[PDB]
């Protein structure tokens, strides 16, 4: 019988709002009786104590019978509750990653049964939380009730508990400082490096403590033998994985069909080096509807094929070993896609993980990779408290010409190289001055902003003159195109002129891939070359400039 | 301690709530130490734990005090000070002296543990609640609540405001020829002193509130008089190339709408017809006397540009290469209170952030010298980068709003 000696948590209403008020009078005569037998075995326990109609509040009350039919379950709705009560401290917004947690000789789990009904409710507070199982008819008052424990599925009981919990601990942690207890929803996690038999010994304490406290655990030994399935992982004694992720075979997808994929493929990720969900994910630009029908693409079938030959073969992570350095790889793999392994021994890795830009149209491999390698230290702060040594396929020299001149302030830790093709190198770099006798194209462009027509014509200093004609074509477009033109007409080297800020926006950031088809274009035409300088000149004020309208 | 009347009422903003941020994760270093602080904090009974009914959080840090070993912990009061604020802002508001920034030199001292001897409301102590973050989710993080006047609320200079007032009363009257003013936890005293002797002066102030219980933890020293508007440079050169005469052109066109006078008319006809970049050219009669209407009008700051106090300030940083960094500050586009640049050394120690750091505390400070208020930034930083290295390099009590921009075109050229 587990009621409690427990000091309770004050608890207020949302400022101006009353207790719910909301009642059902008929049917279900056959599980009426149900309830009532749960409310007379719930009130002994002193779970619950009927109250004379003073006026007090109402909610809802619904007996629902449990599968594989045993027994009955009873299910409270509290909404409306739940919206007139205060706001609490959030109990938990995440989850503890296996890769953090340190190896042990000995893991006993505990899940403490009716969690919530052993922990007492402020008594001020009680009367809100009063339901009437209603009488089969004939307008007999139905029998009132109300809550002396936390109520299921109530806004203030997951936190409460936690709280309940963690002091009901206390002292016991204090007296077997040499164990470690975690804390997750009911679930008690203990470990220790300890003897079996003290350890044995130690979780019977704690479990007779908890018992004391009036809060039950697993009778036959602690059960639970690793694995140990949670949270959708599989916890070894000495290894961690993922729980098996069927990727399934479909003639046509949805976007929950695709979001649901590149899901399991996220989470994949984590243990699986290797995994790419860009163009699967790019396929969810057409977030439009829900059960619409997206086809597949070439990329995204050759990307889910690759994912399926990545998953055959099963790997596993390691523990955490505090006593141990922390490594960090990162390693380039596809457009716009990174991947990076975690570890503090060369074959055995603590995790993995993927990094790819959503936003943006044009970014170069330094500027990822520095991201990835933050997206990394955010990582192993959450997860490990700390910054790992990042080992980079970078050679100083690439990022030290990097972010001296890159516009945006960066830092990035202690880093080594390490040769490993491709490395992130410059594909081309800019002029930062003029080149000396080399033709200087004069660019301009422009389109109509209606007729969507547009023209891209340059003007040199030896004389040249050309203009192409664009269809379909935005001012923009255009007086990139210029640059274009510019570039496939001209020798190695040359100095490029133009009135836009836009295009001198695009070039000046040098970036080394885009997904713009134009932009691909000339910045091969910049890898081909030798000397560029671009530079630019304000639009209509008349210096020598090309003139077409 | 004991309070000498009772503890000072203080309400929130009519339909505002509580601060709900959460909080930033945190190394295992700087938890550890936030964790001796709040221990000893708890100790001393300036804070006390809290229960699961206290939603409310502010974010805390760990950064050190000036160049020592003693950890020091930061908290981000920023939320709750717009929350509270606001009308704490009017109603027991401290007024800005106009002088503070006229003064030939200027110290600036730390008061903020002058607040530990008051204590707090007890109804608005909820929200003061922060959270010592655990590793990895392992545990709930560590909960507290302020009992005594926080630093870094803005409200707790305000309520210890008539108690400043009265220590810093003798040494006032004594001392006609010194601007006092206290921002946030810190005092301001400008003099038009000879070094030495304001330094005497500021250690003759510092031991008389010492000795009225006042503790202040060669340092920090201002000298706002030589703070100006920072002017447009055209370059000076003995040979000119078309190209060097197209980014005069530029650079002319766009301070031309800063300044309506100069105009580029005659250096254009130089670069008439379609010429190489490195072809070299001549300066003529008329484009010279264009130049002479350049520098000349440059080197006078425009008219009718003045400060509003109900105009948030917005400081613009443009990273300039070599450890320099330049800086503007200004309510409306177009219209500068306040310009300047910034020089760290050539390396051996300093990065990217460090140096950007430090501007920004330059920044905030010439800020809350000139107009009373702190500036909010845009800052060329990527934001994950700067939400994780900032506290590392951040020495001072308060924190300015930021925002991060992605996008200078051109503009590192024109501010050189
Ligand atoms: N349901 C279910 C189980 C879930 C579960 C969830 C978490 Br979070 C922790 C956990 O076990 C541990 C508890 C405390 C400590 Cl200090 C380490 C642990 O693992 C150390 C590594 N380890 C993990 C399992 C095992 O058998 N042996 C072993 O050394 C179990």
């Amino acid at each position: 019988v587990p009621i409690s000696p427990i000091e309770t948590v004050p608890v207020k209403l949302k400022p101006g709002m009353d207790g719910p008020k909301v009642k059902q009078w008929p049917l279900t005569e056959e599980k009426i009786k149900a309830l009532v037998e749960i409310c007379t075995e719930m009130e002994k326990e002193g779970k619950i104590s009927k109250i004379g109609p003073e006026n007090p509040y109402n909610t809802p009350v619904f007996a629902i019978k449990k599968k594989d039919s045993t027994k009955w379950r009873k299910l409270v709705d509290f909404r409306e509750l739940n919206k007139r009560t205060q706001d609490f401290w959030e109990v938990q917004l995440g989850i503890p990653h296996p890769a953090g947690l340190k190896k042990k000789k000995s893991v006993t789990v505990l899940d403490v049964g009716d969690a919530y009904f052993s922990v007492p409710l402020d008594e001020d507070f009680r009367k809100y939380t009063a339901f009437t199982i209603p009488s089969i008819n004939n307008e007999t008052p139905g029998i009132r009730y109300q809550y002396n424990v936390l109520p299921q599925g109530w806004k203030g009981s997951p936190a409460i508990f936690q709280s309940s919990m963690t002091k009901i601990l206390e002292p016991f942690a204090a007296q077997n400082p040499d164990i470690v207890i975690y804390q997750y929803m009911d679930d008690l996690y203990v470990g220790s490096d300890l003897e079996i038999g003290q350890h044995r010994t130690k979780i019977e304490e704690l479990r007779q403590h908890l018992l004391r406290w009036g809060l039950t655990t697993p009778d036959k030994k602690h059960q639970k033998e690793p694995p140990f399935l949670w949270m959708g992982y599989e916890l070894h004694p000495d290894k961690w994985t993922v729980q098996p992720i069927v990727l399934p075979e479909k003639d046509s997808w949805t976007v929950n069909d695709i979001q649901k994929l590149v899901g399991k493929l996220n989470w994949a990720s984590q243990i699986y080096p290797g995994i790419k969900v860009r163009q699967l994910s790019k396929l969810l630009r057409g977030t439009k509807a829900l059960t619409e029908v997206i086809p597949l693409t070439e990329e995204a079938e050759l990307e889910l094929a690759e994912n399926r030959e990545i998953l055959k073969e099963p790997v596993h992570g390691v523990y955490y070993d505090p006593s141990k350095d922390l490594i960090a790889e990162i390693q380039k793999q596809g457009q716009g896609q990174w991947t990076y392994q975690i570890y503090q021994e060369p074959f055995k890795n603590l995790k993995t993980g993927k990094y790819a830009r959503m936003r943006g149209a044009h970014t170069n491999d330094v500027k990822q990779l520095t991201e990835a390698v933050q997206k990394i230290t955010t990582e192993s702060i959450v997860i490990w408290g700390k910054t790992p040594k990042f080992k980079l396929p970078i050679q100083k020299e690439t990022w030290e010409t990097w972010w001296t001149e890159y516009w945006q302030a960066t830092w990035i830790p202690e880093w080594e190289f390490v040769n490993t093709p491709p490395l992130v190198k410059l594909w081309y770099q800019l002029e930062k001055e003029p080149i000396v006798g080399a033709e200087t194209f004069y660019v301009d462009g422009a389109a109509n902003r209606e007729t969507k027509l547009g023209k891209a014509g340059y003007v040199t200093n030896k004389g040249r003159q050309k203009v192409v004609p664009l269809t379909n074509t935005t001012n923009q477009k255009t007086e990139l195109q210029a640059i274009y033109l510019a570039l496939q007409d001209s020798g190695l080297e040359v100095n490029i002129v133009t009135d836009s800020q836009y295009a001198l926006g695009i070039i000046q950031a040098q970036p080394d891939k885009s997904e713009s088809e134009l932009v691909n274009q000339i910045i091969e035409q910049l890898i081909k070359k030798e000397k560029v300088y671009l530079a630019w000149v304000p639009a209509h004020k008349g210096i020598g400039g090309n003139e077409q309208v | 301690p004991i309070s000498p009347i009772e503890t000072v009422p203080v309400k929130l903003k009519p339909g505002m709530d509580g601060p709900k941020v959460k909080q930033w994760p945190l190394t295992e270093e700087k938890i550890k130490a936030l964790v001796e602080i709040c221990t000893e904090m708890e100790k001393e009974g300036k804070i006390s734990k809290i229960g699961p009914e206290n939603p409310y959080n502010t974010p805390v840090f760990a950064i050190k005090k000036k160049d020592s070993t003693k950890w020091r912990k930061l908290v981000d009061f920023r939320e709750l000070n717009k929350r509270t604020q606001d009308f704490w802002e009017v109603q027991l508001g401290i007024p800005h002296p106009a002088g503070l920034k006229k003064k030939k030199s200027v110290t600036v001292l730390d008061v903020g543990d002058a607040y530990f001897s008051v204590p707090l409301d007890e109804d608005f102590r909820k929200y003061t609640a922060f959270t010592i973050p655990s590793i990895n989710n392992e545990t709930p993080g560590i909960r507290y609540q302020y009992n005594v006047l926080p630093q870094g609320w803005k409200g707790s200079p305000a309520i210890f405001q008539s108690s400043m007032t009265k220590i810093l009363e003798p040494f006032k009257k004594q001392n006609p020829d010194i601007v006092i003013y206290q921002y946030m936890d810190d005092l301001y005293v400008g003099s038009d002193l000879e070094i030495g002797q304001h330094r005497t002066k500021i250690e003759e102030l510092r031991q008389h509130l010492l000795r009225w219980g006042l503790t202040t933890p060669m340092g920090y020293e201002l000298h706002p008089d030589k703070w100006t508007v920072q002017p447009i440079v055209l370059p000076e050169k003995d040979s000119w190339t078309v190209n060097d005469i197209q980014k005069l052109v530029g650079k002319l066109n766009w301070a031309s709408q800063i300044y309506p006078g100069i105009k580029v008319r005659q250096l254009s006809k130089l670069l008439r017809g379609t010429k190489a970049l490195t072809e070299v050219i001549p300066l003529t009669e008329e484009a010279e006397l264009e130049l002479a209407e350049n520098r000349e009008i440059l080197k006078e700051p425009v008219h009718g540009v003045y400060y509003d106090p109900s105009k948030d300030l917005i400081a613009e940083i443009q990273k300039q290469g070599q450890g320099q960094w330049t800086y503007q500050i200004y309510q409306e586009p177009f219209k500068n209170l306040k310009t300047g640049k910034y020089a760290r050394m050539r390396g051996a120690h300093t990065n990217d952030v460090k140096q950007l750091t430090e501007a920004v505390q330059k920044i905030t400070t010439e800020s809350i010298v000139i107009w009373g208020k702190t500036p909010k930034f845009k800052l060329p930083i990527q934001k994950e980068t700067w939400e994780t290295w900032w506290t590392e390099y951040w020495q001072a009590t308060w924190i300015p709003e930021w925002e991060f921009v992605n996008t200078p075109p051109l503009v590192k050229l024109w501010y050189q």
